[PDB]
RNA sequence: CGCGAAGAACCUUACCUGGUCUUGACAUCCACGGAAGUUUUCAGAGAUGAGAAUGUGCCUUCGGGAACCGUGAGACAGGUGCUGCAUGGCUGUCGUCAGCUCGUGUUGUGAAAUGUUGGGUUAAGUCCCGCAACGAGCGCAACCCUUAUCCUUUGUUGCCAGCGGUCCGGCCGGGAACUCAAAGGAGACUGCCAGUGAUAAACUGGAGGAAGGUGGGGAUGACGUCAAGUCAUCAUGGCCCUUACGACCAGGGCUACACACGUGCUACAAUGGCGCAUACAAAGAGAAGCGACCUCGCGAGAGCAAGCGGACCUCAUAAAGUGCGUCGUAGUCCGGAUUGGAGUCUGCAACUCGACUCCAUGAAGUCGGAAUCGCUAGUAAUCGUGGAUCAGAAUGCCACGGU
């Protein structure tokens, strides 16, 4: 799915464990009320921006490990509704056999 | 109209799974894609080794790579050379200490992944591709089989309109859920495209 | 002594004790018009010991299980036969005739893929 | 103190001959067992295309069951603590112990 | 409607308003911020908004204040079908 | 069908009555699974026959039922690219079908307030051979010795 | 035509305007210089631009080696660019329709025929007779999954019949009976019997039985057809671009709006609306998650915060139903579209362009022309619940039960 679009996906991961996971403080309890109320609070709000535009765990789009795909995504295989049946049918996902009730 | 994969549908009824671990839904994805990684670079080194099944089976935190095989001699060496100038690459890739071990297929020809290669090898040659589907339904036939269908398809002999042609001979039941059908499908790329071949093997039931 | 009986309906169970002489129903610790809000649930249940004329003859301690209420009933009603089946063995053919020993095996069929429920598809346009 | 030994496979043959073999070997060195336990059948499915581009209506269905049995033991000698540690069994059959 | 701690306003538009409105005005202020709010501080201000191609300027009037600077900049041309 | 042939589905009877006349009554006027809901409806509309107009409950019901049944209906009967309407005897089992329908869509079309009143009107209406009901039937006999030289 | 899309604010994104790069965002090789990594700084919308502080690990051939960085040049990378009428793989469709062929023999100069046609019968090219055919293969059926009855084993986190106690809560000892959980086994075979049919097959009917004629439902899609769909999931022959048709960034767009069509949801009410009280489910999900108790808020929610990687804890109060009261056939105490104001939450960010809450507003609509769709039983109709995708965002989709 186009080579360029599958390292945006990787380099999108490795900002927001640099920063967040850690660098969530600025709205993790800086933005609740208590004694930090006052312009603390407002330098966080302006702080939390001047880090990239990615870092946040919500602009990655989970794509297929093998294709790259963004849609049909299963987040239980890690892969599009492509591959989890062409790898289905040879044996290799454990355990997941067709159903029939 | 569309088929039923026969390997699919005979999965713990008649056919194991090649892959053999347990994981939550945290290491699942993890275990699966590695899997993908294992198998992608062992068929890759084994190429002429004639390998017909790579079996992946992890214990409490380590894996272990069982390869079917038709040469065993060349996948261990001169030595056991080869045995851990595998293994020290697989356990890189697994994360887990590997142990690889090496099985044997008896008689290939009896194999639909090492009947479907040996058609492609041939076809990408430029060998007529009735004589090379004849003599796998003949050499099958031969060795005991009860059934054997091939089936090549797509731009044969580089003609502009690509046709398929299949032989078959025997038995082969797909419909029956007992019958031990072992299926397998291989591409050729030669100078005008890709060319699929089929295989599918009838052993007996149950 | 207790005669005990198993019932089944849709995706009811109903457990079912029998002892001799009262006409009390009991369900659940509750009484019949306090559990079943519906008559003619109210009626099923009566239905085999109406057959049988055992009313002021056979108390029956009821308990039941899952479905709603004219599953539970049902489950009863099928219970109440094998408790009185177990006291006399000779109420059996009495009770073949009534419709009351076939286990009703109809059961909820499941939603399947391209249509909008069990059976109904979804609506055709020629174009 | 009973020690109680949950084991999961997503199969029902494997996960039999797991309980066998800590069945088998609590009573070979002598402990109250209650046996094996079924714990309720978890089944996942899965409905995906089938196709690569349209046709909606056309899918295939698939399921991943997991099995699961509990025994517990009462009687944790220290001849069965370690004696249940050198135990191999096999490898689709995941083992949790908890006091 | 975003809650009630904290109004939005981007940095480096924050940062070139107060250099701007202690100098007297000027030029249009180019910037490409849709999305902060006009604060009391920028009234008499004239703002070059970006609306995908163009920058349109906005003379901020005191009611103006409150709502985002994208709301003064039309993103779609359309001037009937027939 | 062409194949299946079907034998027949049980009803239960009445509760209050143990009839299953009554009990199909009941279920041609459900709407939507609503039983419990039908059954008010019927029970309410029956009494309130009884004692406005005229004693025995269900006797009143099935003389009711006597005079909205048809004997003779028109069925229609292909021949090459001309369809005779012939005029058709009407079986015992479709003579109840048909007369509790009818008095059941002539009750839908009334003025009343409830359901439960506008049944027992209609069914009172049936009694004296006046209403809608009644001339339903009446024009299903009229069309049916109209067509009387098409049998 | 609620189709790819199992979920477009940025991202996704492939499109536009503008700003930028040219061996590159992604891979291998060569050479040199730097271990890296960290904090900070001002410009810029940002990509990037000019620096400071700092480190100088691990191997050591310790002339150096591997991880990571910068610079150079070249082979190259790269393309969601075109051709599904060059292809593979996969899929729809006729159609779960009962068909489609072959070997040998025989007939015909031959294309071909026979078999596979005929009399019955069957859901079935299903079976039996007849017959220049005798046999075989792919389909049919069976083997597989689930549901309906019983038996055996085990008995917690699930159960409570017999007992003791109770706060009268399965609650505590206890019991292994029962429901239930999931392994194993039995059971249905036209098996038995009448009658009809050609000493047939087979059919109608009866008994027993939880179930009776393939018991219900599923998976299973033959040879082939439509140069059907997909070069955009992927793979791939040919062609074409390469300081650009490739790469990075901000904002916008895919949500436009005279109009036309498809699929849905909600309605037009009294078999109902509203108010108070109170019953009976199945099945699913949960660790950068599900989140009780308690407190605050009219509410969406906020604070605090235990339990749960789960037959235990949580999501999570089933709704239709039942009892009482009111409305009394009205554009209505029916309908809840549209708009104004005040808010909550997710998220760098809710203007374009989120969901939800509160107050106010109270449109059309009074059962729908010609035409046209689904369904044969736990079905139609009606009523709630869950899941995937997913930070947030279903009237769609995939499942589950009630009547
Ligand atoms: C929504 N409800 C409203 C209602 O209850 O009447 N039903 C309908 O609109 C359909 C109408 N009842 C009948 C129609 O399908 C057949 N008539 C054909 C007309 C000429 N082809
Ligand atoms: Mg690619
Ligand atoms: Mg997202
Ligand atoms: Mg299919
Ligand atoms: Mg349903
Ligand atoms: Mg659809
Ligand atoms: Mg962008
Ligand atoms: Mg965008
Ligand atoms: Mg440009
Ligand atoms: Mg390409
Ligand atoms: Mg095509
Ligand atoms: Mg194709
Ligand atoms: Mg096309
Ligand atoms: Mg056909
Ligand atoms: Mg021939
Ligand atoms: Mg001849
Ligand atoms: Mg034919
Ligand atoms: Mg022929
Ligand atoms: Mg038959
Ligand atoms: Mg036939
Ligand atoms: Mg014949
Ligand atoms: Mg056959
Ligand atoms: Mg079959
Ligand atoms: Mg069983
Ligand atoms: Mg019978
Ligand atoms: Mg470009
Ligand atoms: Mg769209
Ligand atoms: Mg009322
Ligand atoms: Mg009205
Ligand atoms: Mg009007
Ligand atoms: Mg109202
Ligand atoms: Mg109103
Ligand atoms: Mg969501």
């Amino acid at each position: 799915a186009k080579q360029s679009m599958k390292a945006r996906e990787v380099k999108r991961v490795a900002l927001a464990d640099k920063y967040f996971a850690k660098r969530a403080e600025l709205k993790a309890i800086i933005s609740d009320v208590n004694a930090a109320s006052d312009e603390d609070r407002w330098n966080a709000v302006l702080k939390l921006q001047t880090l990239p535009r990615d870092s946040s765990p919500s602009r990655q789009r989970n794509r297929c490990r093998q294709t790259g795909r963004p849609h049909g995504f299963l987040r239980k295989f890690g892969l599009s509704r492509i591959k989890v049946r062409e790898a289905a049918m040879r044996g290799e996902i454990p355990g997941l056999k067709k159903a029939s009730w | 109209g569309q088929k039923v994969h026969p390997n699919g549908i005979r999965l713990g009824i008649v056919k194991p799974w090649n892959s053999t671990w347990f994981a939550n839904t945290k290491e699942f994805a993890d275990n699966l894609d590695s899997d993908f990684k294992v198998r992608q670079y062992l068929t890759k080194e084994l190429a002429k080794a004639s390998v017909s099944r790579i079996v992946i089976e992890r214990p409490a935190k380590s894996i272990r790579v069982t390869i079917h095989t038709a040469r065993p001699g060349i996948v261990i060496g001169k030595k056991g050379e080869d045995v851990e100038k595998l293994r020290k690459v697989v356990a890189d890739i697994a994360g887990v200490p590997a142990q690889i071990n090496i099985a044997e297929v008896r008689k290939p020809e009896l194999d639909a992944k090492l009947v479907a290669d040996s058609i492609t090898s041939q076809l990408e040659r430029r060998v007529m591709f009735r004589r090379a589907m004849k003599r796998a339904v003949q050499n099958a036939m031969r060795l005991g089989a009860k059934g054997i269908k091939v089936e090549v398809s797509g731009r044969l002999g580089g003609a502009e309109i690509a046709r398929t042609e299949w032989y078959r001979e025997g038995r082969v039941p797909l419909h029956t859920l007992r019958a031990d059908i072992d299926y397998n499908t291989s591409e050729a790329h030669t100078t005008y495209g890709v060319i699929g071949v089929k295989v599918w093997i009838f052993k007996g039931e149950i | 002594n207790q005669y005990y009986g198993t019932g089944r309906r849709k995706s009811s169970a109903a457990r079912v004790f029998i002892k001799p002489g009262n006409g009390k129903i009991v369900i659940n610790q509750r009484s019949l018009e306090q559990y079943f809000g519906r008559e003619t649930a109210r009626m099923v249940v009566r239905q085999p010991l109406e057959l049988v004329d055992m009313v002021e003859k056979l108390d029956l301690y009821i308990t039941v299980k899952g479905g709603g209420i004219s599953g539970q009933a049902g489950a009863i009603r099928h219970g109440i036969t094998r408790a009185l089946m177990e006291y006399d063995e000779s109420l059996r053919s009495e009770l073949r005739k009534a419709g009351f020993v076939t286990r009703d095996a109809r059961q909820v069929e499941r939603k399947k893929v391209g249509l909008r429920k069990a059976r109904r598809r979804p609506q055709f346009s020629k174009r | 103190q009973r020690i109680r030994i949950r084991l999961k496979a997503f199969d029902h043959r494997l996960i039999d001959q797991a309980t066998a073999e800590i069945v088998e070997t609590a009573k070979r060195t002598g402990a109250q067992v209650r046996g094996p336990i079924p714990l309720p059948t978890r089944k996942e499915r899965f409905t995906v295309l089938i196709s690569p581009h349209v046709n909606k209506d056309a899918r295939d269905q698939y399921e991943i069951r997991t099995h699961l049995r509990l025994v517990d033991i009462v009687e944790p000698t220290e001849k069965t603590v370690d004696a249940l540690m050198r135990l191999d069994l096999a490898a689709g059959v995941d083992v949790q112990i908890s006091l | 409607r975003s809650l009630k701690k904290g109004p939005f306003i981007d940095l480096h538009l924050l940062k070139k308003v107060e250099k701007a409105v202690e100098s007297g005005d000027k030029k249009p202020l180019r910037t490409w911020s849709r999305r902060s709010t006009i604060f009391p501080n920028m009234i008499g201000l004239t703002i070059a908004v970006h609306n995908g191609r163009q920058h349109v300027p906005v003379f901020v009037t005191d009611e103006m204040v409150g709502h985002k600077l994208g709301e003064f900049a039309p993103t779609r041309t359309y001037r009937g079908h027939a | 069908p062409r194949r299946r042939v079907i034998g027949q589905r049980k009803i239960l009877p009445d509760p209050k009555f143990g009839s299953e006349l009554l009990a199909k009554f009941v279920n041609i006027l459900m709407v939507d699974g609503k039983k419990s809901t039908a059954e008010s409806i019927v029970y309410s509309a029956l009494e309130t026959l009884a004692q406005r107009s005229g004693k025995s409950e269900l006797e009143a019901f099935e003389v009711a039922l006597e005079n909205v049944r048809p004997t003779v209906e028109v069925k229609s009967r292909r021949v090459g690219g001309s369809t005779y309407q012939v005029p058709v005897e009407v079986r015992p089992v479709r003579r109840n079908a048909l007369a509790m329908r009818w008095i059941v869509e002539a009750a839908r079309k009334r003025g009343d307030k409830s359901m439960a009143l506008r049944l027992a009107n209609e069914l009172s209406d049936a009694a004296e051979n006046k209403g809608t009901a009644v001339k339903k039937r009446e024009d299903v006999h009229r069309m049916a010795e109209a067509n009387k030289a098409f049998a």
